[PDB]
């Protein structure tokens, strides 16, 4: 319209707030070891 | 009496020391950081969060002619249209072919979900390293938050405790970061007015709620098709998506010398970088006389094991002929050999068993006991080991 | 835990350069 149109305010619903979600947790890897190093064997399930 | 010394910066390494005056016997000192803090100081300049492209209604006008009227909103793009003709549903908005005109606003604000998905941004400066102390001194065990500057003293039993200044002015926290999902980025970001469109600072705020924010995203009105009713607006994306995917990972995971970084009051935890000093006043009342501690005679080291690995793989023990019964404390001094016994019981004609960590093949060690010292020496063996999951304690 | 006694394979695992 022309003269004057804002009327109101609406409140959003639904908004992003905070809380807690369960994520997965991967395989236990294969741990070898030597001499200054560390070999890993992981297998994962989804990709990591 | 005073005393001093010089703890390194890590955390488990149970340091242990002891207070050697003449005519009183030794006091021992066992000192465990629990928690070693690191926090910055901290000025906020601005949060930059998602935005919502705000389009203002189509003003249509029907043969005639329409002007800009400014409305002074972030980032206001006003342009106006001729030679539309729109549709609604119930047909055509007007007869007039040409000299129609639509009158476009478009405007940039910030996304309703900012009170909770905002990205914090910080200039970081004059680091107060604070730690969390387990402190027995004499069978007198007290826990204490202390603070590293020169004079901060933290006075317990009559026994004052003053810490630092830190041998290192290292912070894994630089002039500039940024705070977002409970994880702290080291991200150059530009200052109150300098954003660019597509990176961290197209929207500017400096609060999460405020009234006035600088907004750049190239918004670019286009022209509507024929027989439509719409804004039509083409823009940078969400440079905050872009900080996301492009992420930079976290410095809980990319910082030196193995510190654990947190949140709110933001610390880096357990940087094993420097050695603290210390300085302990003693009331005289905690020193008892030698002539009411065990003195000894004829003490000699020998050396059962010694494996020079991480731990305490080495075991000493010390033949002795004492003249009472009761406790006395035992340091090496010098770096060759650390203990793990503060304190020693002690019989009259015992052989008493003393733990200790070495680094040496073929160690010579002074090490002491209730007044009088002893020359321990060996030859040690190596690990069958070679990975572990505790520091060295030499 | 590298390969050699010292009482030659060791010290140039252990402490290289030299």
């Amino acid at each position: 319209a022309a003269g004057a149109t804002l009327k109101g305010k609406l409140h959003v619903p639904f908004l992003l707030a905070d809380g807690k979600c369960t994520v997965p947790l991967a395989p236990e890897p294969m741990i070898t070891f030597g001499f200054r190093s560390v070999s890993l064997k992981l297998h994962p399930k989804n990709p990591t | 009496y005073e005393h001093a010394t010089t703890m390194p910066s890590q955390a488990g390494i149970s340091y242990n020391t002891i207070v050697n005056r003449a005519g009183y016997a030794p006091l021992p000192i066992s000192i465990t950081p629990t928690k070693i803090k690191l926090i910055p100081t901290v000025n906020l300049e601005y949060v930059t969060c998602h935005y919502k492209t705000g389009m203002d209604s189509p003003a249509i006008k029907c043969c005639g002619s329409q002007e800009c009227t400014p409305t002074y909103r972030p980032d206001e793009q006003c342009k106006v249209f001729t030679g539309v003709y729109p549709f609604m549903w119930g047909g055509a908005y007007c007869f007039c072919d040409t000299e129609n005109t639509q009158v476009s606003k478009a405007y940039v604000m910030k996304s309703d979900d900012c009170l909770a998905d905002h990205a914090e941004a910080y200039k970081a400066h004059t680091a107060s390293v604070q730690a969390f102390l387990n402190i027995t001194v004499g069978e007198h065990s007290i826990v204490t938050t202390v603070y590293v500057n020169g004079e901060t003293p933290v006075n317990f039993n009559g026994v004052k405790i003053t810490a630092g200044p830190l041998s290192t002015a290292w912070t894994p926290f630089d002039r500039k970061i940024v705070q977002y999902a409970g994880e702290i980025y080291n991200y150059d970001f530009p200052e109150y007015g300098a954003g660019q469109p597509g990176a961290f600072g197209d929207i500017q705020s400096r609060t999460v709620s405020s009234s006035d924010l600088y907004a750049n995203t190239n918004l670019v009105l286009q022209r509507p098709k024929a027989g439509a009713i719409h804004v039509p607006y083409t823009q940078a994306p969400s440079g905050f998506e872009q900080w996301k995917k492009d992420k930079a990972p976290s410095l809980k995971f990319t910082a030196p010398f193995g510190c654990e970084i947190y949140t709110n009051p933001i610390r880096a935890e357990n940087c094993a970088v420097g050695s603290i000093p210390l300085a302990f006043d003693i009331p005289d009342a905690l020193f008892t006389r030698v002539s009411e501690t065990p003195t000894l005679s004829a003490a000699e080291c020998t050396l059962n094991e010694c494996v020079y690995s991480s731990d305490f793989g080495g075991i000493a023990t010390v033949k002795y002929s004492a003249s009472k019964s009761g406790k006395c404390a035992v340091h090496v001094p010098s770096g060759t050999a650390t203990l793990k016994e503060a304190a020693v019981e002690l019989t009259e004609q015992g052989s008493a068993t003393i733990h200790f960590s070495t680094a040496n093949i073929h160690p010579e060690f002074r090490l002491q006991i209730c007044t009088s010292y002893v020359t321990c020496k060996g030859d040690c063996h190596p690990p069958k080991d070679h990975i572990v999951t505790h520091p060295q304690y030499h | 835990t590298a390969p050699g006694n010292p009482h030659i394979t060791h010290y140039y695992h252990r402490y290289p350069m030299s």
